[PDB]
């Protein structure tokens, strides 16, 4: 499955923060949206979840067009979110937090739910904490139950938004483990962050937009051998 | 879908609840300082107290609002409200689950209506403390002195003059004279409709009388309608605010409310127009713009 | 440049939020005044009138209520924004931030002041005179469509009546004379000069010390305000309004609780300031903890 | 000159954050405040400013204590504070934001100020914006105006919350030679940072602060050396 998108642009304040940025991404592959701050990689990282309305673009999921649906009929094509913030479930247990989201499957009956929750849990090793409220779990066990919860909607594109954020360097090993493990799950994930050191190690085609475009496009040694990108993001010393 | 359907339930009705008992609370409070104007105190507390699920019936529609604002905004400020969406759940399903929680209070404002305040506010206006001078049957006027609910000076006129009989102890029934002074507004529906239908088949219904009937009949869909507006507030114009500001929002929208519906219905006792007009101008056009602002998402 | 920045905010929000509650709290009572005029009891006509001679008379509480808000508002955008931990990070303290506002305050207490002792009771003294004109009305006057009408010896029914209460239709009219016809066409304002001196009376004790101590919750609104305003960024500019818009209320309720009392000769005139001062002294403390 | 802090302590919610933290700065040093995220390092830090109360411990600066006065009654002492956010006053001219605080300086006088602003706003390159108001500036120019802002208190101890915090690689070095000129400036600046890789490049003296309690201290080559911090804060392979 590809997620060919084409000529986005996103206006705000009578100002193109996002000028023609198009890229295409391939399921079971990590495809990392870099560029700097402010230059329109969030923006047009929102345009494909679906948080910010396209003012211009196509976004095609295998001849499926997915550029008029909303958040929520993007979702059920195949496309998934994690928000960078604390998104669990605070009231529900981490239990009840992925349950929350099997009965929303429809390709399972009561039977097959309960055995896809405990191997969910026993993949991200949640187990021990799958009867405490999702509000009370530390910070690295409460990203493992929103990935968990996110899996149990069986997506084909994983969005991930800021994955380390907030993450030190002895976990950052932990991250690129579970990124990994989407993508030997048959899972494009598409991967924003300001920490780009980390994100150029696990991603297999990085796209860098700078001033609202694409600046350059290709794996993460030609990204760095970039004499644009060199000169606006990367600097001469990386 | 249960689970997710139960936590959006329970938050928001949670939130109109609470909602609800602090709101009574604090115009039982205010209240009890008015009336103190008019001075025993306890004589005037009672007053007040029994005068409670009267202020419950007319904060349904604004703890509702309230609810749903503070009921979402703390799933949406928690981020909740997105991961919902990532997985496949529309805006319209979310809202159908607020709704839920308001189809609560709905019915506890017909139970309040139609059994809770009519008896309540007979005992309080006893705490404070049989119609006289009551005046039309088609073509004949008739004027009793003292009526009462189980006669004193009649007259009836009929009508160029045939008869003016006077007796000292006709389509007037005694189930109805309590209700003579009774305010239309205050009348619950069961009471206004009987009363309504016995009017129609001699004379005719006044205006407040019509005007009483179209904002009890439009008092539900005002409930769900102003609920509405407010979970597309919380996907709209109300996203990422702070929780004080949702709750000063919610605040204006509920005196913006409460003031158009009450000016409203007084313009449909000036204007020519049908109450049906005023009472459901706003309910429908809250529930079309509020309804635009969930599909802009 | 930081007392002229914290002026201009505090003006601009003030003003905002007062003719925010104007519109709210005469706006209810313009619309309860229309309700009275839809029933024949009030002049339709007048009615913009009263709101004009009761300005003076919910200004007198807005005010306050304004720059009390108004001085929440902007001490919780500081505080929300970062530019209190610069500014206090800087050597200026938060109640040295509303100390450079005590000019302002001032200047609010002089126009409170001018509205407490003179516009509140001319507002009061004409709207008097007016509502007696309105309370005079009998007769037509008072008819409604569909419905009988007992004034005294007179009783009025009317089949229809206009937009406007004039050409009355099917009207029946009884004393004993029967027409049928198809168609038919206070100390509270006395000035206060009376009051300057006319003292050791409660009736005077009670409202002249309202309209000479009452100008001071300007003040105790500018030191409150400060007390009760740190919010958290993540909290709101607008999370510690509800809270202490009630710890406000709770001074203007006791001082109206106080004016009563004087009244009865129960109290003094003494508590106008003992009310202010325990709030003065209280929101001093709580800014200085 | 020796800013010392001994035997910090707070507890949250009946759960002790921060246990025992002590440290010491010199005027005209770098000292990054680094540690494992939530362990304390954020906390520790906030005590030092003032933003939150050191429930035990004490804080000295050359025989002159400080945990007494609150935030305003430190920086009279002469340590400032740069929010990690934007803190700029947003509706005021950045000349204005600069002068809006060299107006309380009491040692500096109209003729005085007018040049320690012109010197300000040429010695960060936003003489040309110095026009502008504070919330319609770039990002890194804004950040300039609250250095230069912060300057204008004339400090001796700047405390930096995050200062490579949404910072691009390209712009991650315009920020260290900001910060090498502080230490220029005979100002000693203490950083707390998420970025570790960046933030042991400026700093001369570093603290690592795991599970409440400063567990390493000395400089950025000893850090990477402890075997203590790579086992709980670095990982095995960090450079
Ligand atoms: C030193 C100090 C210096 C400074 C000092 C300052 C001085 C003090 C003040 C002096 C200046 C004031 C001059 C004055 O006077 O200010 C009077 C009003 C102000 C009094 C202030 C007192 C001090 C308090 C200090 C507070 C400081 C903060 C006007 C007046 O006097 O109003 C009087 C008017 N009273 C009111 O309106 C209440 C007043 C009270 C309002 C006071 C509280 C709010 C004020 C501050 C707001 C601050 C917001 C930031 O509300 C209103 O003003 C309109 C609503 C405004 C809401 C604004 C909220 C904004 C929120 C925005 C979102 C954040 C009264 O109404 C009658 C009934 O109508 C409705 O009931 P019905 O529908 O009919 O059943 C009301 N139902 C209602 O409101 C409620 C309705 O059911 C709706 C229910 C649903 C809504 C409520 C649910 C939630 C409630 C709680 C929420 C928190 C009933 O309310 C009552 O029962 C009492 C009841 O608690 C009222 C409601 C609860 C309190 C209100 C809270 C609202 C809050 C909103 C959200 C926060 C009320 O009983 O008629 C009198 C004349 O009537 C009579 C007579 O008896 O003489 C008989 C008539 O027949 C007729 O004859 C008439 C004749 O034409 C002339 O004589 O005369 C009027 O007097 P008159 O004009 O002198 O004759
Ligand atoms: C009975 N009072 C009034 O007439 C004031 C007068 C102010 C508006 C008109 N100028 N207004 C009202 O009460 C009316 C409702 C009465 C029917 N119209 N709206 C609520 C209203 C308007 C303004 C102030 N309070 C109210 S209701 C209220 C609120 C808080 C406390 C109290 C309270 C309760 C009990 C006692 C006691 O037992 O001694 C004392 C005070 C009250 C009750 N209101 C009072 O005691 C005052 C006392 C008062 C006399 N003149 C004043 C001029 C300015 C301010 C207040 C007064
Ligand atoms: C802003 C909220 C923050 C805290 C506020 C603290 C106090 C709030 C003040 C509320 C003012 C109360 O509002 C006042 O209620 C009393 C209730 O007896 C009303 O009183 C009215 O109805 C009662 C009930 O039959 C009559 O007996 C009375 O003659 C009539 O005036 C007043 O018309 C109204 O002005």
């Amino acid at each position: 499955q590809t997620l060919c998108i084409k000529h986005l642009a996103k206006n705000y304040s009578k100002r193109w923060v996002v000028k023609d940025v198009s890229f295409e991404m391939q399921s079971g592959q990590i495809v990392g949206l870099l560029g700097p701050n402010g230059a329109g990689k969030t923006t047009s990282f929102y345009m494909v979840v679906g948080l910010v309305r396209m003012d211009k673009g196509e976004i095609h999921l295998d001849n499926l067009d997915l550029s008029d649906l909303a958040m929520h009929e993007r979702a059920r094509k195949g496309i998934g979110y994690l928000p960078q913030e604390a998104s669990i479930f605070r009231k529900l247990t981490i239990a009840e937090n992925i349950m929350a989201i099997l009965e929303t499957r429809k390709d399972l009956n009561k039977q097959q739910r309960q055995q896809r929750l405990q191997e969910l849990l026993n993949d991200f090793k949640i187990t021990h904490i799958k009867d405490s409220l999702g509000m009370s779990v530390s910070g690295g066990e409460r990203r493992r139950a929103e990935i968990a919860r996110a899996l149990a909607a069986d997506p084909k594109f994983m969005l991930l938004d800021e994955p380390f954020a907030g993450v030190d360097p002895i976990s950052v090993g932990d991250i690129k483990d579970i990124i990994r493990n989407l993508k030997d799950r048959g899972i494009g994930v598409l991967i924003t962050d300001h920490n780009v050191r980390e994100t150029l190690a696990i991603c297999e085609h990085a796209y860098i937009v700078s001033e609202g475009a694409v600046i350059a496009e290709g794996s993460p040694q030609d990204i760095l051998e970039n004499e644009q990108v060199r000169k606006v993001y990367l600097g001469d010393d990386f | 879908r249960r689970i997710v359907a139960k936590h959006v339930t329970k938050t928001t009705a949670l939130a109109m609840l609470g909602t609800t008992i602090v709101l009574v609370i604090l115009q039982v409070l205010f209240t009890y300082l008015g009336e103190l104007s008019n001075l025993s105190a306890w004589q005037a507390f009672l007053y007040v107290l029994w005068g409670a699920p009267r202020y419950l019936y007319e904060i349904l529609p604004i703890s509702a609002l309230i609810g749903a604002i503070l009921g979402l905004g703390t799933l949406a400020s928690n981020s909740e409200l997105i991961v919902m969406r990532s997985v496949g759940i529309s805006l319209w399903r979310i809202v159908g689950w607020v709704i839920r929680s308001a189809l609560v209070l709905v019915l506890l404002s017909f139970a309040l209506s139609e059994w809770v305040v009519p008896y309540t506010n007979e005992r309080a206006n006893s705490v404070k403390s049989e119609v006289r001078g009551y005046w039309r049957e088609g073509q004949r006027f008739i004027y009793v002195d003292y009526a009462n609910s189980q006669l004193k000076r009649i007259q009836v006129v009929d009508f160029r003059l045939k008869s003016v009989t006077n007796a000292e102890q006709l389509a007037l029934q005694p189930k109805y004279v309590h209700m003579v002074t009774i305010d239309p507004e205050d009348l619950s529906f069961s009471q206004l409709v009987s009363f309504m239908n016995y009017m129609r088949e001699y004379s005719q219904v006044p205006k407040t009388y019509q005007l009483a009937f179209w904002k009890k009949v439009a008092s539900p869909f005002a409930l769900i309608t102003l609920v509405l507006v407010a979970c597309s507030f919380i996907f709209g114009p109300l996203r990422q605010q702070s929780m004080g500001f949702r709750l000063v929002i919610a605040l204006f929208i509920g005196l913006g409310f409460y003031y158009l519906q009450d000016f409203l219905g007084y313009a449909s006792l000036v204007y020519n127009p049908s109450p049906a007009w005023f009472v459901l101008g706003p309910i429908v056009l809250m529930f079309v713009a509020g309804s635009y602002l969930l599909y802009r998402a | 440049i930081i007392r002229r920045y914290l002026v201009k905010q505090v003006v601009s929000t003030s003003l905002v939020v007062i003719a925010l509650l104007t519109l709210i709290m005469m706006g209810g009572r313009l619309i309860k005044y229309f309700g009275v005029a839809a029933q024949g009891r009030l002049d339709a006509g007048v009615l913009f009138s009263i709101i004009g001679y009761r300005m003076p008379e919910f200004l007198t509480l807005i005010l306050p209520l304004g720059f009390f808000i108004g001085l929440m508002l902007v001490f919780g955008r500081l505080y929300v924004d970062h530019e209190m931990a610069v500014l206090n990070g800087s050597g200026i303290s938060r109640i040295r931030l509303g100390q450079l506002l005590i000019p302002l305050a001032l200047v609010f207490l002089v126009i409170q002041g001018i509205l407490m002792l003179w516009m509140t009771p001319w507002g009061l003294r004409q709207f008097d005179q007016l509502s007696s004109s309105q309370a005079v009305r009998t007769g037509f006057d008072l008819v409604r469509p569909k419905e009988f009408i007992s004034s005294g010896p007179y009783t009025i029914y009317a089949g229809d009546l206009s937009e406007d209460r004039k050409n009355l239709k099917d009207i029946f009219f009884y004393q004993d004379v029967m027409i049928l016809a198809k168609e038919a066409t206070k100390v509270e304002a006395l000035p206060s000069s009376k009051l300057w001196n006319k003292w050791n009376d409660p009736v005077i004790a009670s409202e002249m010390g309202w309209r000479v101590f009452g100008p001071f919750t300007i003040v105790i609104a500018l030191m409150m305000a400060v007390a009760l305003c740190e919010v958290s960024p993540r909290q709101g500019r607008y999370y510690r309004l509800i809270p202490a818009i009630f710890i406000f209320a709770s001074l203007i309720v006791l001082l109206i609780a106080i004016r009563t009392r004087i009244s009865r000769d129960e109290l003094g005139v003494w508590a106008y300031p003992a009310a202010l001062a325990v709030y003065g002294i209280a929101a001093a403390l709580f800014s200085r903890k």
